This record gives structure tokens, sequence and C-alpha cells, in this order.
RNA sequence: UACUACCCUUGACUUAUGGUUACUCUAACCCGCUGGCAUAAUCGGCCAGGGAGACAGUGUCUGACGGACAGUUUGACUGGGGCGGUCGCCUCCUAAAGAGUAACGGAGGCGCUCAAAGGUUGGCUCAGAUUGGUUGGAAAUCAAUCGUAGAGUGUAAAGGUAAAAGCCAGCUUGACUGCGAGAGCUACAACUCGAGCAGGUAGGAAACUAGGACUUAGUGAUCCGGUGGUACCGCAUGGAAG
RNA sequence: UAGCGAAAUUCCUUGUCGGGUAAGUUCCGACCCGCACGAAAGGCGUAAUGAUUUGGGCACUGUCUCAACGAGAGACUCGGUGAAAUUUUAGUACCUGUGAAGAUGCAGGUUACCCGCGACAGGACGGAAAGACCCCAUGGAGCUUUACUGUAGUUUGAUAU
RNA sequence: AACUGUUUAUCAAAAACACAGCUCUCUGCUAAACCGCAAGGUGAUGUAUAGGGGGUGACGCCUGCCCGGUGCUGGAAGGU
RNA sequence: UCAAUGGUAGGAGAGCGUUCUUAACCGCAAUGAAGGUAUACCGUGAGGAGUGCUGGAGCGUUAAGAAGUGAGAAUGCCGGUAUGAGUAGCGCAAGAUAAGUGAGAAUCUUAUCCACCGUAAGACUAAGGUUUCCAGGGGAAGGCUCGUCCGCCCUGGGUUA
RNA sequence: GUUCGGCAGUCAGACUGCGAGUGCUAAGAUCCGUAGUCGAAAGGGAAACAGCCCAGACCAACAGCUAAGGUCCCAAAAUAU
RNA sequence: UAGCGGAGAAAUUCCAAACGAACUGGGAGAUAGCUGGUUCUCUCCGAAAUAGCUUUAGGGCUAGCGUCGAAAUGUAAGUGU
RNA sequence: GUUCGAGCCCGUUAAUGGGUGAGAGCGUGCCUUUUGUAGAAUGAACCGGCGAGUUACGUUAUGAUGCGAGGUUAAGUUGAAGAGACGGAGCCGUAGGGAAACCGAGUCUGAAUAGGGCGACUUAGUAUCAUGAUGUAGACCCGAAACCUAGUGACCUAUCC
RNA sequence: AGUAGGGCUGGACACGCGAAAUCCAGUUUGAAUCCGGGAGGACCAUCUCCCAACCCUAAAUACUCCUUAGUGACCGAUAG
RNA sequence: UAGCUCAUGUAAAGGUAACGCAGAGAACUGAAACAUCUAAGUACCUGCAGGAAGAGAAAGUAAAAACGAUUUCGUAAGUAG
């Protein structure tokens, strides 16, 4: 035997909009477990520790703290 | 056939039982009084008639 | 002679007019521990049917 | 506590009696028992005895074993097939810089705990190195110095991790109810969240936070039978049954 | 346990040794390390008996050194008589390659007057045999069992008789 | 392997079967056993030296150990 | 004018041809219907008619409807014909000559020799066969060849308790 | 392009590179992603060639030009510079 | 002495040119995720050979992949650069 | 095999005629399956005939027609197996929400009159026909080994008398 | 009148023992009887209906070997 | 009395096209396998009958005023179950 069919089942890291989109208010922006990026204002962290917006407009990135961010920018 | 799998409906849970004194009326629209004027006494035989 | 319509798929479903069909939820019944808070907050109420699945409608179901 | 006692616990015996075990009888039944009748005729029937006997056998249920004989069952992969192993779910590589993921490819696992390791408030920073000090050890302890985490994070691994998710105290039972816009993920079933609102709450002075745990294993479809509630139906009618 | 042991049993391995044998894995006799002998699933013996199985020898010998001869029947020449299987049709060569990965028929190249007739077998993956080997089918049969369900049958008890 | 017999005709004659023999076990009679729903009948006008089943296969020697388990038998205290 | 037109399983559209259609429409037909045959026409196709000939009764039109409705191919089937092939075989034993017979003799008949069997390859008798027996006549097939011969064929008799 | 409605079939492919994995970094070997090709696409080239390269065919045609590739003969173009 | 059977010096042996289950008729045109077969003409468009599940792996069920029709053309989405 | 064609022969659905054809170029039969078959993968001797996607009833889709919130007669009766006419019993649509009580253009869910859910907003069907697909009918056919019932069979052979 | 019923075992009724009606079997037990008795899908009351446990009943329906009168968008000798 | 004898009465045995009724009664299938179901109480087999048979006069249905033996067809409608 091997003792490695054992299995892992992948699935969706990364990002949705990434860029600036009029992104729903309660939508997902990121998929984390783990965070590599760092939330901000109309932007909350999930259950699931993602990122999901609160208020539409322009979800730019930052570069705060010397880290990596969201916030969402409105209009 | 789900290839030998169970089905969707198969799936299902048994849901509400069923009134054997179940009756109704044979609702009709007031778009038909609209049609009738006055047909007095407004009734099955006005309806059926 | 006539279609035969399978009256425990009747007790399965229950279909709308001009739109479709009213499906009761998965899991519900048999254990609750397991799924979670949430899952018993929102699973008792369930939503509709698929579209490009459950095509296979025809005729199994009909006109009940 | 003598009259009449409406009387009560153990025994005893008349009676009602009943399963009640054993024995006896014989009218039942039986006797591939006797002998006779027609039948000339060993089958049968009848007569007349003997033997047995309320059993036997027969019916209907019930228990026993039961291949004597049937009816079906005995997976899937696979480097032919077979053996072996594996068949679920989570984590990393293989994944090709979105995802997507191939093989009986690598590596691990999990098939849980925790009324507090959960919430909240309020504080704290580790491991390790070196010095020096009675028991002394490589570390027990201590103090000092250095010390971005070279620790920890309940539980493997990954990511994350100091405004701490790390560590310790108080409150603490939000690991609330009813939801849920909006989303993501995608055969479906599922699954991942979730703004915000209401009903009140719980901390916290207030603000603020709170729908489990640093996130991710810790879990399975429908039936069927329970458990409780139930303004529901309750088969003419009420109820009840269900 | 007795008793037999390279067994119709040891692939363990041409076990070992000795005999038969010049030449001797087989044969016999002992040894016996018995994977895995073995006692009523009889074990060890056992004359006569065997269409037995082997191993040796004698005898006789065309089996063979290494063949040859003649007799008959077909064959074959003709007269009469006259079928079967068989198949896309084909005036159907060779090499070397190529290609569902082995050429008659294809590419290149070679030799070949045309048609026969008697014998032969290398092909034509020759026929005849929808492989009886293997595999698969939610295929079926048959068989077995302390599979599961049963059945009769067997044996309790009730109870009318 | 005792023998003679028998053995797959459309393959195989044998060491296979069988066989006397030997062993055990079951059956007291309207047998046991068996066939048939039963009836009826076999067993056999049989009576334990007979019938049925199991083993092994003359003759010679011999058949050792172990009742833990299974089955069988028998017993009933209790459990069921 | 421009653009398009490889195309399998796939899907859409359209058309051809056959037969029956009471329909009608409307004819042909013995001076020749149908059908066959040759044909050196036309039509994108399927398909269509012209002529020559066979042939001697039904057929065609149009349009529409309705369909057992469009034929290679399956161990397709049935029926016929190849093929191999004038090859195998000619079904376990020896006849021979002369003469007849006829039309035609190897094979029919006679004569005369030979030959074979002879615990049979004799005779007689079960079952069986069901008239095969014999006489006369004939030779469509049968006789495994021929054939005047015959268990073949026609006719007639033939079995007595 | 979406939506809605019918109607499908396809489940098992190869091969060529290119990047992976397994394998003796053996293979016309497997198993991925990626493009093409065939399949289901003739003609030409490479001696025939399903997969490589070029080039996508309604048809006629006694037209020319050209792709790769060729130009001593078969077998056409250069005994070309 | 007749097939759920029989016979059997027993091999799975035979039961009428012949048997691990006889032969004849009916059920019943049993069934068959497996083999083969499919017939007139044209035009247009034009595949897949994959994911997920599956007593599933040579088969199905969706989804991806065609076709036609209809409703508008998320007011362009599509597809390039 | 084409295509060209020396040469020959003949003269036609009168036609840029036909029958040839040396020679020369280039040319792997047809079917199912497959990833790929020219095949040494099948299968086909040939020729002719037959020989396979229907209908019964139902649903859905698409059109055609008719009328339209009104469409619709079933069975049956009449009658020529006519037609027409009768026959409205019933059936479809004409609001749903919720399991249901029920409510109703709103309804359910929920303390909600919060949100969500389905709802008129969200705008016509009915009936017939026709076509495709559907489903019960062997249901596109050809196909086993099979299963059970009923019946026949001991002259082969085995047993027995 | 062993009649209804009741027990058990069945079966049919759409009814696969089920809440199971209701009917009919085996087996067992066994009524009331006109102030009666039965049904109304377990069952208890009120109401509705009926009178079993006795027997006969045309008609409308099923199918043709048959007798003709016949009819065919049946079929033409592999067909029928 | 059994039993025996005689006489009388086709009675009645039997042949049967199909339909019926009643008893006895499967399997194959299908359920993707299959033990429940189905197939169907159908295949078969036996008996009893006629021109038809059964069939039948509420110890019925139903649920409000509701009728008044049956039978066949349509419906309800695959509706209730």
């Amino acid at each position: 035997s091997t003792s490695n069919g054992r299995d892992s089942q992948a699935k969706r890291l990364g990002a949705k909009a990434s860029d600036g989109e009029l992104v729903s208010g309660g939508s997902i922006l990121f998929r984390q477990r783990g965070t590599h990026i760092h939330p901000g204002t109309n932007v909350g962290r999930g259950g699931d520790d993602t990122l999901f917006a609160k208020i539409e407009g322009t979800v730019k990135f930052e570069m705060k703290r010397g880290k990596k961010h969201v916030s969402v920018y409105p209009v | 056939f789900e290839g030998g799998q169970t089905e969707l409906f198969r799936r299902m849970p048994k849901r509400g039982f069923l009134n054997v004194n179940r009756k109704e009326y044979a609702i009709v629209n007031l778009e038909t009084l609209n049609r009738l004027e006055d047909g007095a006494t407004v009734s099955a035989e006005t309806l059926v008639a | 002679p006539k279609q035969k319509t399978h009256r425990a798929s009747a007790k399965r479903f229950k279909r709308t007019g001009n739109g479709g069909l009213k499906r009761f939820r998965a899991y519900t019944s048999h254990r609750f521990h397991g799924k979670s808070v949430k899952q018993r907050r929102q699973l008792r109420k369930a939503s509709m049917v698929s579209k490009g699945d459950f095509k296979r409608i025809r005729r199994m179901v009909a006109t009940m």
C-alpha cells in the first residue's frame, strides 16, 4: 500500500473582484482561511474569515500599516 | 434515475397529511359581475344560468 | 390507458402555477446534533427546485 | 377492653371450588387382536368376546432442530484477473504564479474536546541564550542581562498570529430567538458566509462587542419508530382512536 | 504410540552412500535431516493372482546403421459414372522497407515467352470449430455450508375429539 | 490392488468400484428404516445370528494418546 | 453586387419514386395497355419519358389523401445456378470363352470349364418385413455405371388344416 | 451573447509538440494541464504516412499565380549565380 | 420402475444414433446494461470522447460540448486587441 | 481503374458519334467496430423474392384551423358500419397562498402590521387536427443459455420379475 | 342459533395486520331475538338507513365452431 | 338388518368452437440485483352450466332531505387510497 489514497478535497481560494468594482453591500470579496489581506471600512471579516463588503463602492487596495488591506471607498 | 443513487424526490421528507373534508366554492372574479348587470339575487342560478 | 400519476411522488412535490415547485429541506428529519446552530436557524425553511436539473418532471408528476 | 361488636394481621376447617398430579374404570376411540356371519373372500363390513384405553390418532396454533430439499445472496477499483490495500471528510505538495485537478502519487490525519480553551471587560508578553547564586541536573526554582516571537496558539498540517488568535484575572452564559437583504461555491443535493432589522438580552461606566473555539477534520439522504408541545384534521355526528 | 520412510508422501535437493550400470537425475538396498509419514480417511507385512506401473536381463529381431527388393488396392492413362466442404470479385511473383505496429494487391527495386500437366506443402494469420484457456455480464445452471430466508419432515405444549 | 467380477457405450479398465471379511451403531414388532397427502405397501409370512446405516476391505501383526471444543447419548439442580 | 457551399454520430428544412386510393380532372388501349428488352436523350439527384422489339390485357394520368412504402450487406431466409471437378469415390471376394438374345450386350440367358464358402457364404425357423413370390409384358425414373435383366414398372395369378 | 422551449448524442479517444507526474527522467508506456492535428478535413511535401509541415475541396474549365517543399534522370522547374 | 424423477459394482454413468438435470406443447415474440442488422433523394448547420454521482467503471443521470424555434436583444453582455 | 491517347472497326433518343483499345500518368474493394483497419478484424458464393421504427390509449412540445374568458359534448341515441342532428353528464381555462384549519388579490412563514416566500404586478386560452418525443402494450427487430406447468417415454440402456 | 359475535390462524376487499373497517373461510367459544338486531372504516353516545343469518328472478352483457345475407383505401400464389 | 335376486325409468354415463362460473393454481419477468410486492390468482389443470352464464331485490349507500334490486358503458380519475 501507500497510505496515500488518503485524499484532500481542494476548494476555491483567492479573489472575487479585486479591482474597484461596485460590489454589492454584503457581498463576498476574498476567500480566506488565513488572512493575507486585512480589512477596512464597509468591509467585514467573515465567520469563514474572508472579507465581505457592507456598502457598495470602489474596493481598491491599500498599503496601510506596511501591510495589505481592503476597504471600500464609496462611489 | 440517479444512476442507482436515490433520486431527488426519493430524498424528500413526507410532508403534510390531507383533509378528507377539504371543500371549496369554485371562486369567480367580480369581473363577471362587470359582465352582468345587475342580475338581482346574484346566486348559483345567476352563475350557471 | 391513462398515464398513471405517481401518488407518492405527488407526496414528494408541490408545484405552483406560472412558476416552479416547492421543495422541502434535506437533512431535516433524522439527527440534529452535528448540524450547526445556524443550520438549525435557517434549514427549517427551504428553497425551490433547480433549473437545469429536474426536467425529469416529464411526466412522472403529471397533473396533481 | 362486660351488651351489639360495623372488625382487622397468622393458622385451622364446613362450603364455592379451581388449574391439580397420580391412580382406577370403560361407554368414547383403537387393535395390519381372537373367533363367527355372508364372502365362496387373507381387503372391507357386521356380530360375539379379549386387549388397550380416555391415552392414541386426527384437526388448529405453538415451541424444537432442520441442506432432507429449494429461493436468493455473495461489491467496486486493479497496470489481465486474483492477493493485498482502498472506498468517508480536513490540511500541504503534485497544480503548471486566478481557480481546476489528474495515479494503487507524496505527507498527514480526523472520525474530538471545551459551561469554559466560548463571549465580554481589564491587564501581561514568549521561547530561548548568557551570568551569578545552598541541596543542583542539561532544564527544576530564583534574580539579572540579551531576547519579534528563533514560543504559544485544546487537539496533525497549512495559512494566520504582538491593536494579538498568544498569557492571566473579573463579569460571564449570545455556543440568543425570529430572521435575513446581499452574496460566494456549483449537475443536483448540498456547502461557504452574511450587511441590516426586530424581540429582548449579556457583558462593558459608556461607547463598543456578542448568532461558538485563531479558520479549516471531529460527519452522513429519505423512510420507519420514539420524545415533548401543537390555535390542525379528526371520516353522519360528537368525542376518542389515529 | 507401534510400525514404515526419499513413500503414488521430501520441489525442499539429481539428500547421502552402496549395489545394477563403462557409461546411470530414473531402478533397488540401506541410511531417515520425516516442510508434510502414519494407525481403521486402516499402518506395516503378505505367497498365488494382474491386458498393472517400472527397473534389469535372456531370447528373437529391419525398430535402426541404412536401407533395398518384389505382391495387391488406390493413386495415375483412358471409357462410363459422377459429389462434398469452399468463397468481396481478382489475368493473385520476389526482395527491402512502410503501415492497427508481421504484405499479393502499397512505395522503391528485381527478375517473368503464353497455357498446362504429375506430385509436394511454406504462405494465402487455409478450412471445418461466434475459444471449450483467460476475462466480463448486477447472466444462468449445478454443488457445498455453523450465509439469510424458508419449506417438508422430526419432536413439545395447548385444545375439540 | 488380494483374486475372479464390475467400470464411463459416443476416450480413460485402473491402484476406481465392488467383494467375502472385519468393525461400530440403530431396531423388540402393526418393527426400525423406507415409499406414498393419506390409504396402502415394502422391510419379511422377517423376528436382534434378522433388518437398517457408517467405516474398512482376505490372511498375518497391530490399532497408541487426548472428552478441551463439536456432534451424539443420558441426567436433572438452577438460568432461558 | 457581396459573402457562404469539407463534413461522420447530431439536428432542421425540402423533394423524388411505389401501391392503394369509387372520388374527380380524363385519357389511353389491339393500329397494342401493362410488363420485358436494346437504346449513342433529358433531369443538380432520386428520376422522367422517346424509339426498336417481345407481348397480348389493363394501365397511365394530374392534384390530394391513406400507407405492410422506398433494399446489399444480418451464418438473414427461401428458390435457382456455380465452384472444386471431370477430381474423389464407384460401398471388403475372380471368373472365363463360345453360342444365343436383341437394335443395342461385359454386366441378360444357356453351354462348358474355373473359382469360393461349406459349425456356412448351406436348410429351416422366430421376431420382423408386409406381397417384396411367381407368370407374362415393358424399360419414365431406380439399380451407384451399362442394361433386353431385376426385390424397378404394368398386368395376372399365387398361401387350402 | 442571454432567456425560454423542443430535440440530441458524446463518457473510452489518441498523436504531435510544450510544461508536469509515475516509470530504468525505458518506451508508438501511463496520467495530467496546455495548443494543434486526426478522428470527423481531401490536395501537396517528406519513398508509401490518420496524427508532422503546408494548405480547408459547390462545380466546370486545355487559365494564371503561389504555400511549404523542391529544380542531374525517373520526376517538373537552376548541370543557376 | 418416468424427470422436484428413475436406475445405478457410482464416473456426475445412463434413461430410444442423446442428459449435472430428458423430450413434446403452452406460458412466452421469457429475458438479455451484450452481438449483428437496417434499405428514396437533396440542401443547410454542426459534436463529444470531459466534470460530479452511481453494486459504477465496455452503462446510465445531470452539467460542458450541436441543432432548430421563440422572446427580447442583461441595452449590450459575447469575442478579440 | 480513370485521364490522355497511337491505331483499328462501325455509323447513333443526330448527336463536339459509338465500339474498341496498344501505350502512358496517377490511382489500398465494400460493410460493422475502432483511437486508428486496405487488411493477415469480421462478414458477404451468386442471382431474384421476402425481410424490420408501427399503431391502441395517454402526456408534452410545436405549428395549422376554429372560436374566444368562453371553449367543450363524452358515453349514448338517431341514422346507410352514412352524415348531420340530438344528448352538457362531465372536462379544460377563468386568482392563489399555505400541510391543514383557513384566509384571500393577497396569502403563508414568522410576536411582527419587519423581512422573506410564493403570488394579479407576473396579461388567454379552449377544442380539434398534424408532427416530433413520451409512456403501457414482445413496442425497431434478430438473438440465448434459462424458468415453470401439462403431457409422452424402459424395445437404447440400468434395475427387477 | 352454533347464528351474529369473541379468541387464534388465514384470505379477499385499493387494503402488504394496520387505527384498521366490512365480508368469507378453518378452529374454538357462544348470544339476544321486536322494548329486538345490524351498518354508518378502531371504538363510546346521538342521529340516518336497513331487517341478514331461507330460495328463485327475464332484460340490457361476453363469445363464435356454426347457418346464410354479405362488406372491404383486405391479399394476390414466399402473399393470402 | 346387512347382503342377495328380479322388475321399471337413457336417467347417464359420452363427443364438445368460444364465452362463463367454481375449485386447484405457478413460474419467468419487473422492481436496474433481490427476500416484501409485481407479474396474476394470470399460464396450466379439473369440474360444473347455458345461450349466455353468473347477476340481483338493501340486515344498501350516503350525510343532507339522500336515495331506493341488479347489470353494461361513460364519468368521477389514477380521484380517494
